[PDB]
């Protein structure tokens, strides 16, 4: 979700950070995120994710 | 609106089901330690902007 992009960072909390995808704080690397509404969203709800 | 919070357990995993927060920034404390702490005099200041 768009609101959860802030959770993809070292030392974060939330459902994504805690239960799905966790980053170290000794993390060297780059986080990239971009909107994909035109691709991953369809009428009636895309429930594949 | 300022509201006092006292004598309760701050699980804050009940907010994962429904609430999605655009911004969540913590000062003076890491978000990962909030489950392992107790808070002395807690006030919630609520408004709309
Ligand atoms: C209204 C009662 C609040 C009392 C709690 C007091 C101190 C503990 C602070 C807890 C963090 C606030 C909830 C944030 C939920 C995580 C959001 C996310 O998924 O990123």
């Amino acid at each position: 979700r768009g609101d959860e992009v802030r959770q993809i960072a070292p030392g974060q909390t939330g459902k994504i950070a805690d239960y799905n995808y966790k980053l170290p704080c000794d993390f060297t690397g780059c986080v990239i995120a971009w909107n994909s509404n035109n691709l991953d969203s369809k009428v009636g709800g895309n429930y594949n994710y | 609106n300022r509201k006092r919070i006292s004598n309760c357990v701050a699980d804050y995993s009940v907010l994962y089901n429904s609430a999605s927060f655009s911004t969540f920034k913590c000062y003076g404390v890491s978000p990962t330690k909030l489950n392992d702490l107790c808070f002395t005099n807690v006030y919630a200041d609520s408004f709309v902007i």
